[PDB]
RNA sequence: GGGGGCCUGACUGCGAGGCCUGCAAGCCGAGCAGGGGCGAAAGCCGGGCCUAGUGAACCGGUGGUCCCGUGUGGAAGGGCC
RNA sequence: CCUGGUGUUGGCUCUUGGUCGCGCCUGCGUAGGAUAGGUGGGAGCCUGUGAACCCCCGCCUCCGGGUGGGGGGGAGGCGCC
RNA sequence: CGGGGGGAACCUGGGGAACUGAAACAUCUCAGUACCCAGAGGAGAGGAAAGAGAAAUCGACUCCCUGAGUAGCGGCGAGCG
RNA sequence: GCCGAGGUAGCUCAGUUGGUAGAGCAUGCGACUGAAAAUCGCAGUGUCGGCGGUUCGAUUCCGCUCCUCGGCACCA
């Protein structure tokens, strides 16, 4: 009984597999309902279809990632700060970096992620690890200084 | 995960997970145990038979090459001639209707019997009700009765071994002296293989040659393949 | 006919009966049952689209439903 | 028929030729071969002192044999004793 | 008609039996230090208790005692015979 | 658009029986016949080989003669074949 | 015919190393029984259907044999 699962991983744990739930059993008892289907070249393939698909999807993001990680991790990140010769009257929030690099220089990266506990505003420049894609991190050299 | 037998050395030496084979055997057994007085390995094992009908209560032999001189002894029972031939050939205990008499009285030292047909009846009956089934009345079917007593006691001493499945189907015997050449151990091994395979009673019903063990007196133990 | 099969007939005949064995194990026949009989399967249902039935026949069934199930 | 010795023919292959038979049965046997046993040996022994202790054919068993096998090598099954 | 198997006749679940694989563990007839289940090899084994003296404990019952241990330890014991 | 309703006999399938024989009669037998039905025709039926057969060939299907009444089928019997 | 089962002293039950046998009830002798029964004590008392057998040694272990019982299939 090639029970191909949509919402299953045992219980409703979706598209996790395909198992044997005996005749009718599996049939009208667990999947008629509608939590999966049975083999068929149509199905087996279908799986293969969306699987391959995600493969390309993920590989892909990996790629746009690489393009920007490279361009960026290479380039220097400079920014005009406002104050004395340490923390600025204001603060440097990684987001601040965000709009900064983003449209001031070209490439936009979401605020959210990056490595910034307390805004840093000690003025001068720091280079840190701000993760950009899953296990492909983007660390960068952000020199920031009083715009005097 | 720590037991009680310093022998643990030899113990680790062995790794019963494999029944391996005859020769590799000879080798590793030798290598295995030369404790106080170099090894005197032995093979012990059992067959898929049964006690009830004695059609399987086998025993016998097969010289299986290589010299000898000690083990479960015997009585040569016959007449002067045999005294000479069997006695010198290889007979610890030597007599006949004479030794039989002696026995009836109280003297005797022989579980194994070799009575020739010249006092065959003499011993069989005079001592029948003497030796009793402790395995002593020469019975024509156990390398125990016949013409060449000289020959049987002879090899007994020259290079012997015998069969005798104990209580529930096991035999015990030697097939390849201590450190003695591995190949040699292999030879007597297989030799017994056959001897046995032959004695195999027609009343077997399944996997006959069962637990095939080669082990040492006081030493390791593991099965072997009476095959390659 | 109002009782065939749907996916291929099964409403059918049969002549039966018997004897006694022993045969190639000590004896000849043992025969005396000129009798006649019936012979058949089952019935079940599912849905076209929010209204339906099934009817059919056991096996050929399982196959079938799977099939028109494909649509 | 009563007693003792040793022994298996209370044998296979087979029998010419007759009693009685309507069929079938059933009953009689010298004699030839191997082959033994009885006795030294002349000759007896192919169950008993004889006439009653009996059943076709089938179907199926078994111990042989070692003829048949369904394109052929085997085998199930298998033909005759 | 009643009646095992079997197909539609699906989920969860408490549970108990046989049989093998294996580790453990058991073996009390009377003389027998001594509760020998056989049959083998077959005069030694061990020092990881440095030990057989003792300690209590885990265990097994036909009083005894067999067994696995924590410990306490200071050439010793048991096998051999 | 089509059917349907008929038709002596032939056709296909559908379901499908006692006599009588086996001097009884239960397997067996009349037989897949009589007979009820549906349906196609002018004839339907079969009809281009998971065929035949054993030599190294045959070569669609149907109908006739021959093939044997042998191969064979069985209270191996009546018979059927 | 097959399998499961019972068979030992007048009645009936008891053992798996076998390797040593009765036991409860009726039978004989003796206290109690002033009668009785019943009570106790004792005795007597035996092939574990048969046979051999493995088996030292097994009666309960092996194989076959009697009468019995239960439930299948044998004669076509």
């Amino acid at each position: 009984m090639k029970v191909i699962l949509l919402e299953p991983l045992e219980n409703l744990g979706d598209v996790g597999q395909v198992v044997d739930v005996k005749p009718g059993y599996a049939r009208n008892y667990l999947l008629p309902r509608g939590l999966a289907v049975l083999a068929t070249e149509s199905n087996l393939k279908a799986l293969e279809a969306r699987i391959r698909a995600q493969a390309k999807r993920l590989a892909e993001r990996k790629a746009e990632a690489e393009r920007l990680k490279k361009i960026l991790e290479n380039l220097t990140l400079t920014i005009p700060v406002r104050a004395g010769e340490t923390k600025i009257y204001g603060s440097v929030t990684a987001k601040d970096i965000a709009e900064a690099l983003s449209r001031q220089h070209g490439v936009t990266i979401d605020p959210k992620r990056l490595a910034l506990e307390k805004p840093i505003k000690e003025l001068g420049e720091y280079v840190l690890t701000y993760k950009p894609h899953p296990e492909v991190p983007i660390q960068l050299k952000v020199s920031v200084v009083a715009q005097e | 995960p720590k037991h009680g037998k310093r022998y643990r050395a030899l113990l680790e030496k062995v790794d019963p997970n494999k029944i391996y084979t005859i020769d590799e055997a000879a080798h590793l057994v030798k290598e295995l145990a030369t404790a106080k007085f170099d090894e005197t390995v032995e093979v012990h094992a059992k067959l898929g038979i049964d006690p009830r009908r004695s059609d399987q209560n086998v025993r016998g032999t097969v010289s299986l090459p290589h010299g000898l001189g000690k083990q479960v002894r015997v009585l040569a029972i016959a007449k002067g001639e045999k005294i000479k031939e069997a006695e010198e050939a290889g007979a610890d205990y030597v007599g006949g209707e004479e030794i039989i008499q002696k026995i009836l009285d109280g003297w005797m030292d022989f579980d194994a019997v070799v009575a020739t047909p010249d006092v065959m009846g003499a011993v069989g009956s005079k001592l029948g009700r003497i030796l009793g089934p402790r395995g002593l009345l020469p019975n024509p079917k156990a390398g125990t009765v016949g013409f060449n007593i000289g020959e049987i006691i002879r090899e007994i001493k020259a290079g012997r071994i015998e069969f005798r499945n104990d209580k529930t189907g096991a035999i015990h015997a030697p097939v390849g002296k201590a450190s003695f050449p591995p190949e040699k151990l292999a030879d007597n091994i297989r030799a017994f293989i056959r001897a046995l395979e032959a004695h195999k009673p027609e009343g077997a019903k399944g996997t006959f040659l069962r637990s095939v063990y080669v082990t040492t007196t006081m030493g390791p133990s593991v099965r072997i393949n009476p095959h390659s | 006919m109002k009782e065939g099969i749907h996916p291929k007939l099964v409403p059918a005949r049969i002549i039966c009966g018997c004897g006694n064995v022993i045969e190639t194990y000590s004896t000849k026949p043992e025969i005396y049952v000129e009798v006649c009989s019936k012979c058949h399967p089952f019935y079940t249902g599912q849905q076209r689209f929010v209204d339906t039935e099934g009817r059919v026949e056991r096996f050929q069934r399982r196959y079938g439903d799977s099939y028109r199930k494909g649509r």
